[PDB]
RNA sequence: UUUUU
């Protein structure tokens, strides 16, 4: 357990909701992981770190700066400790332009399809896949375990193709049921 | 008493590589990709894949003398997706937990400043 | 020597858990396995336990507390192996007539 | 002062705020499509009428608009948009047949002619103020059985 | 036979179900007779019912009926951990739950 | 059916 280091830049529109979730989020690193955590202000960067001392676990400092991360995309702070808790999650990220050039109102409404009316398209993959999605503009992340998370893609990339909610609600009880 | 080297780790969507070499990068150190470490090729872009990778690689440098190693992962990039994928963060995380000490951390996937155009054609791709 | 319910033992545990008033305790027709009846012995036995411990400390100021449970046709494992009631297995004297 | 500093922010924030609904309106004033419409034009009033948001109309409310009605004749089959689908078989249709049953029925509407919310404040002021431990808790003894913000933590 | 009343926890449906008596039950019965001199017990059952579906006991009181008051009163006593309270019988896990 | 401070 030798002495290393871990810097996570936090974008400007994520630092508000880090102070607010401050409180639950130190506990966890510098308790289970024995983790030295600090945020530097002057470079709004999370800093962590490995106490050779106490740290036991080789993998806390990689493991705590993915869970730093996750929270940095945009996923909540309790789907972000699944990271700490198990080992085999993973968050996979694509863009809109790399399925399909969508632009102007194509763009938008292809958004607009993928989080469905009240978002209840965007729970609908999330619950039958068992994984977590941000979609963040254009730019969408999915959390979850491998085999999940590539099951969330395909269903979000047939609402990016063009494909009506509606038949891709069908399909997810399907998998569902498999599952 | 601390020898560096890089890692280059290539994640791509079928395979994942994992590539050590000196600081230059002409040498090569060790080469290891998913599909060595695995019997059906549609595992070979597994995470599992990746930490078998990682972990051949890891013990083959602490053999040669390498310590530590600088990261540099990189997806496909160009025309096609710019993230690593789960494949390349597995093998980040292998790493880290083989002991060998991490240096530093950075994405080198080649991003366009205006590319060519994509495969899919106007309809799109990957249904 | 006094006769009550047992709630009403129960609520006078609730004001003076010690019962420094009475000098032993009776719990009759425990056959009936009430739940208050349960809930009274599982208390009681803690209770003489304590009082003994006080008086080993103290006879002076702390007296003992001497418990009966008396029933009919008891099923004597319920109370005399149960070794989370007591430590010690009671004593069971059976009246045969 | 610095709580000139704090007028800027609070300004700041107001403005931001006013563009995502400006943004929001915005996208939601282009989709004017009929279904979409439909479905939030539905949900809309059930809101408003499981909320009571309007308020119940007098008798008197109710003549007068029974007298305007009577006195136009507005909801018939006579206006142009009613005559103009009828005459030319566009409402045999079912979502046009709608329509036109849609506005009928709200012209009809309008037609019609010994002895034996003040919401409960549960918060601790309207309480029984009754009188009646750690001792108590020794017997249950002897019975037995922002840090880190800116520093390194 | 006795009419109980059976508590469905699963769904708080109550219900009354005329069943056998215990053992127990049934020679407290037969105790009534030879209070004032020798008498007879007229069972309506056969042996055979008796020594096969009559249960030797019927089941304590705590594991029938709900137990909400008697956690409140041993919260009161500062006794948290009711699961290692020394029971006679411990509580169903369910019903403490609920 | 019982039954309780």
């Amino acid at each position: 357990i030798k002495f290393e280091s871990r810097k996570i830049m936090v974008p400007p529109h994520r630092m508000t909701p880090l102070r607010n979730s401050w409180t639950k989020i130190y506990p966890p690193l510098v308790e289970h992981l024995k983790l030295q955590v600090r945020m530097n202000l002057k470079t709004k960067s999370v800093e962590l770190r490995t106490n050779p001392k106490f740290t036991t676990d080789p993998g806390a400092l990689q493991k705590g700066a993915d869970f730093i991360k996750a929270f940095t995309l945009g996923f909540d702070l309790d789907d972000s400790i699944a990271l700490l808790r198990l080992d085999d999650l993973y968050i996979e990220t694509f863009e809109v332009k790399d399925v399909k050039t969508l632009t102007g109102d194509h763009l938008s409404r292809a958004i607009g399809r993928i989080a469905g009316k009240d978002g209840k398209t965007k729970f609908a993959i999330e619950n039958a896949t068992r994984t977590r999605i941000v979609l963040a503009d254009s730019k969408i992340h999915i959390l979850g375990g491998f085999t999940h998370i590539r099951m969330a893609r395909e269903s979000v990339v047939s609402l990016i193709l063009g494909s009506p909610p509606g038949k891709v609600y069908g399909n997810l009880r399907t998998v569902a049921s498999r599952l | 008493s601390q020898v560096f080297g890089v890692a280059r780790i290539y994640a791509s969507f079928n395979d994942t590589f994992v590539h050590v070499t000196d600081l230059s990068g002409k040498e090569t150190i060790a080469r290891v990709t998913g599909g060595m470490k695995v019997k059906a090729d549609r595992d070979e872009s597994s995470p599992y894949a990746a930490m078998l990778a990682a972990q051949d690689v890891a013990a083959k440098c602490k053999e040669v003398g390498i310590t530590a190693v600088h990261v540099k992962i990189r997806a496909t990039g160009g025309t096609r997706t710019k993230t690593p994928g789960p494949g390349g963060q597995a093998a980040l995380r292998a790493l880290a937990r083989s002991g060998l000490r991490i240096g530093r951390i950075e994405d080198v996937t080649p991003v366009p400043s205006d590319s060519t155009r994509k495969k899919g054609g106007r309809r799109g791709r990957r249904l | 020597v006094k006769f009550m319910t047992d709630g009403v033992l129960l609520r006078e545990m609730m004001h003076d858990f010690k019962l420094t008033k009475y000098s032993s305790i009776i719990i009759d027709e425990a056959h009936e396995r009430n739940i208050n009846t349960d809930i009274l012995i599982g208390m009681l036995s803690r209770c003489v336990r304590l009082r003994a411990k006080l008086h080993k400390e103290n006879p002076i100021e702390h007296k003992k507390l001497k418990l009966i449970i008396m029933s009919a046709t008891l099923r004597v494992s319920d109370f005399s192996e149960n070794k989370t009631l007591f430590p010690i297995a009671p004593p069971v004297l059976q009246v045969d007539a | 002062p610095e709580e000139m500093r704090k007028r800027t922010t609070e300004m700041r924030l107001m403005r931001e705020l006013m563009f995502r609904e400006e943004r929001k309106a915005r996208r939601l004033k282009k989709i004017k499509s009929k279904t979409y419409r439909k479905i939030k034009k539905k949900e809309l009033m059930k809101n408003r009428e499981l909320a009571a948001v309007s308020s119940d109309e007098d008798n008197e409310d109710h003549d007068i608009a029974r007298a305007k009605e009577r006195m136009t004749l507005k909801h018939k089959t006579n206006s142009k948009w009613a005559k103009d689908m009828i005459k030319h078989g566009m409402t045999n249709d079912a979502e046009t047949r709608e329509e036109m049953e849609e506005m009928l029925r709200q012209g009809e509407r309008l037609k019609a002619k010994n002895p034996w919310d003040l919401l409960l404040t549960a918060d601790d002021s309207t309480r029984l103020k009754i009188v009646d431990f750690k001792q108590q808790d020794v017997i249950a003894e002897a019975f037995a059985g922002l840090p880190g913000w800116g520093e390194w933590a | 036979r006795s009419k109980e009343r059976k508590y469905n926890e699963s769904n708080g449906v109550q219900s009354f179900e005329v069943g056998w008596v215990s053992k127990a039950s049934a020679n407290q019965r037969s105790g009534r007779a030879g209070r004032t001199g020798p008498g007879h017990c007229y069972r309506l059952y056969s042996s055979a019912v008796f020594e096969h579906d009559f249960e030797q006991f019927s089941k304590p009181e705590i594991l029938r009926m709900p137990v909400e008051s008697i956690v409140l009163q041993m919260k009161s006593m500062a006794i948290h951990n009711i699961i290692n309270f020394p029971f006679p019988t411990p509580p169903d896990r369910v019903a403490l739950s609920k």
